[PDB]
């Protein structure tokens, strides 16, 4: 650094950058039948296990608490706002294009294109018990398929919140962020043009709003290019979603 | 309270003009909290899990002594009074292994629960050092809405925070413009939002409605008015011009 | 499964038999156990009511009397294995729940967006959850909304701080007042020392948690005698 | 029983780690999504918008 | 190197140093490294009667 007592460096331009952050939320809710896992309906084994005590009840209580805690984590991380805001039908947000992140009404699933790429990236291709348990739900053509206790009583509980309502919650959060800014989080939603929100978020980091009102076209073009680059990086073969895969 | 109102972008003259309304609203909110807490509400269930899980684990520890773990009897004195040490030690160690394994399981569960309390205590200390000892600009940390102040209260095996927040209400639609072109130069608001009722233009702060005449004191000029998208032509009042008569 | 010729039985990864061959007709079979023990029950509080509904987890409503063998059980088990209020969902089969098309806030969660509650003629109802009130924003490129009033609100937040400081004597709990048993306990090593040390560290950590939370300040400030706070009543 | 206890203990530790990660994710949601955070390098890298 | 200007800390927006964007505190001799320069006054370019 060319340091001196009278030299300073001031930027003359700027670059809007979009980055990706991935954080795990919940795990697989697994419930174990302790008596079934120990033995297959042997009454002598049950009588011998009853001499040990309340181990199985304690393990079942711990697993139930784990599943309830996972559901609580999902609810507390996704149900931040109770008002399900809808996106406006006309999209003229100062030239900003949110088509990659907004929900797609052309599909029964309300996931976006980027959300579809995220769903397609994470897979259970080489998994063990989880894939074998999920394959029984694709084998519904054959009757008398009791796959609930087929693997010695090891069961997988479905999540309380499915993907559709999670996608709806994320779409409502996106609509509240785009249309209302940060006002909908504190209280009632306040409609506001997107240029005003960009100007005040520029003012929040010590940059005057005239910079935005003079370089709005360049800012929108840079944001669209960054969104396209993020989409291309997520659509590539790079394993950027390794945290959930772990 | 005037400074804390200034911390959320509200000018202090709003608080002084509505001090009686704020005090009446605050005293009614405290009584509503007092009446809701004095009712049969079960909102203290977060402290109730700590008491109930400790009571359940302690009772499970006591009841585990009733198990014989495959021995002749679960009573130590029964084996010692019926058998001799050349052949009693084959029955004792089954009770030794069973009870020690229960003690290993209990302490392991206590250590996991202690880590959960450690995370909650660190969060409680962080909330105490931020919400109580100062004003936090962080969103939804010190309660929902614009945080003003907090009051900690003692609780059995826990703490209770009384967050005092600011929630706007009674919204009204307005017509807005990003800037005003007066003499070929773009005028931008210094802090607030250019608003109009359809007939006249006013400037008011973001978090509260307080219209003012657009002057040179509350506005600044930056560049021409041809590059601003959505600019509206309007006059700018000069507070110095009527005083030029001499 | 192409069973090459004298290879007769089969097993899975957990060494349980999944395939077998008939020793007479040389035909090939598949094996799937049938016990079922995963039952769930949705019920309100006993102080409130006594009506009870039962969820049959991950099993079809058309296969309930065969998997559980209800006809060999009590008629009360039979009437909860076959009835008018029988519903099938993603989570499994519900018997006794009254399915409705309305949506409310979740009270008793089941799974896959299914929640149950007590509704009035009182009965247990089952419904798909509601995410919240439907709302829309009148967005425009030149319209803004400015609030004209405000409401001061007080919210209550509860966080655990401390935990009950327990202490266990390992020698006493294993066997009391027995010298012969205490002699056998020394052959297992310092297991009692580890448990006493671990519980001591927990109790010190609990005292540290209370100290680090409630002692942020080191001076006890007395309240003023007068309450001239501009109308504020504390 | 020893195998089941090992599995349950490992699941409890993993659930504690997932709880910490979910609390961090909820905090990141409430700060960066519902508002603008002045904290450096909490929401992305650089000056957060 | 020729003329002095005032700009914000995050973007290069040079402006004429006036009395509106500046303030007066103390004398010149106490501040280390002061530089003598003129300050424009928007009150009296020609505003006289
Ligand atoms: C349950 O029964 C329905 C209708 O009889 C059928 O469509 C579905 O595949 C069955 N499910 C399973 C897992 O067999
Ligand atoms: C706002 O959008 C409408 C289209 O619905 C357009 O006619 C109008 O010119 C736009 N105004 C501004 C200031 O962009
Ligand atoms: C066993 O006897 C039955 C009855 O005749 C016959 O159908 C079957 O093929 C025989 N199996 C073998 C292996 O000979
Ligand atoms: C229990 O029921 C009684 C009436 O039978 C009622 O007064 C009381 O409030 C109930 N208790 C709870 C905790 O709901
Ligand atoms: C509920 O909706 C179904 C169709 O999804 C319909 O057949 C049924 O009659 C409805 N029931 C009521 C009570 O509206
Ligand atoms: C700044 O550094 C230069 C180079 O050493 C030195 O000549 C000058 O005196 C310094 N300025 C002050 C005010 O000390």
């Amino acid at each position: 650094v060319a340091y001196s007592n009278n030299s300073i460096a001031i930027p003359t331009n700027f670059t809007i950058s979009v980055t990706t952050e991935i954080l795990p939320v919940s795990m697989t809710k697994t419930s174990v039948d302790c008596t079934m896992y120990i033995c297959g309906d042997s009454t002598e084994c049950s009588n011998l296990l009853l001499q040990y005590g309340s181990f199985c009840t304690q393990l079942n209580r711990a697993l139930t608490g784990i599943a309830v805690e996972q559901d609580k984590n999902t609810q507390e991380v996704f149900a931040q706002v109770k008002q399900i805001y809808k996106t406006p039908p006309i999209k003229d947000f100062g030239g900003f294009n949110f088509s990659q992140i907004l929900p797609d009404p052309s599909k029964p699933s309300k996931r976006s294109f980027i959300e579809d790429l995220l769903f397609n990236k994470v897979t259970l291709a080489d998994a063990g018990f989880i894939k074998q348990y999920g394959d029984c739900l694709g084998d519904i053509a054959a009757r008398d398929l009791i796959c609930a206790q087929k693997f010695n009583g090891l069961t997988v509980l479905p999540p309380l919140l499915t993907d559709e309502m999670i996608a709806q919650y994320t779409s409502a959060l996106l609509a509240g962020t785009i249309t209302s800014g940060w006002t909908f989080g504190a209280g009632a939603a306040l409609q506001i043009p997107f240029a005003m929100q960009m100007a005040y978020r520029f003012n929040g980091i010590g940059v005057t709003q005239n910079v935005l009102y003079e370089n709005q076209k360049l800012i929108a073009n840079q944001f669209n290019s960054a969104i396209g680059k993020i989409q291309d990086s997520l659509s590539s073969t790079a394993s950027a979603l390794g945290k959930l895969q772990d | 309270m005037a400074y804390r109102f200034n911390g959320i972008g509200v000018t202090q003259n709003v608080l002084y003009e509505n001090q009686k309304l704020i005090a009446n609203q605050f005293n009614s909110a405290i009584g509503k909290i007092q009446d809701s807490l004095s009712s049969t509400a079960s909102a203290l269930g977060k402290l109730q899990d700590v008491v109930n899980q400790n009571a359940q684990a302690l009772n499970t520890l006591v009841k585990q002594l009733s198990s014989n773990f495959g021995a002749i009897s679960s009573v130590l004195n029964d084996i010692l009074s019926r058998l001799d040490p050349p052949e009693a030690e084959v029955q004792i160690d089954r009770l030794i292994t069973g009870r020690l394994q229960s003690l290993q399981t209990y302490v392991t569960q206590q250590l996991i629960r202690a880590a959960e309390i450690r995370a909650s205590a660190n969060l409680a200390a962080t909330k105490m050092s931020e919400c109580v000892l100062g004003q936090s600009k962080r969103v939804d940390f010190c309660g929902k809405g614009y945080h003003l102040m907090s009051f900690p209260q003692s609780a059995p095996h826990g703490v209770v925070f009384l967050h005092v927040t600011y929630v706007p209400a009674q919204e009204k639609n307005f017509t807005t413009a990003p800037a005003i072109c007066h003499d070929g130069k773009a005028h931008f608001p210094r802090e607030g939002v250019f608003v109009s009722n359809g007939t006249h233009w006013f400037v008011t702060q973001r978090n509260f409605y307080e219209p003012q005449i657009i002057t040179t004191d509350n506005t600044f000029v930056s560049g021409n008015c041809d590059v601003v998208i959505g600019i509206v032509n309007n006059t700018v009042y000069d507070p110095l011009q009527p005083e030029l008569d001499s | 499964k192409k069973f090459l010729p004298f290879q007769q039985f089969g097993r899975d990864i957990a060494d349980t038999t999944d395939a077998v061959r008939d020793p007479q007709t040389l035909e090939i079979l598949d094996i799937t156990p049938c016990s079922f023990g995963g039952v769930s029950v949705i019920t309100p509080g006993t102080n409130t009511s006594n009506q009870v509904a039962v969820l049959y987890q991950d099993v079809n409503c058309t296969e309930v009397p065969v998997a559980i063998h209800a006809d060999q059980l009590t008629p009360t088990w039979r009437v909860y294995s076959t009835g008018s209020n029988v519903f099938q969902t993603r989570a499994g089969c519900l018997i006794g729940a009254e399915h409705v098309n309305n949506s409310y806030e979740c009270d008793i969660p089941i799974g896959a967006g299914i929640c149950a509650s007590y509704q009035t003629s009182q009965s247990i109802i089952a419904y798909t959850m509601s995410l919240g009130a439907e709302n829309s924003v009148a967005y425009s490129n030149n319209s803004i909304a400015i609030p004209t009033n405000f409401t001061i609100s007080v919210t209550t937040e509860i966080l655990p701080v401390s935990m009950t400081k327990t202490s266990v004597d390992c020698t006493m709990y294993i066997c009391g007042d027995s010298t012969e048993c205490s002699n056998l306990l020394l052959q297992y090593g310092s297991f009692c020392t580890q448990l006493n040390r671990a519980l001591t560290g927990i109790a010190v950590e609990q005292d540290k948690n209370t100290q680090e939370v409630f002692a942020q300040v080191k001076q006890i400030y007395k309240t003023p005698p007068i309450k001239d706070f501009g109308g504020f009543n504390f």
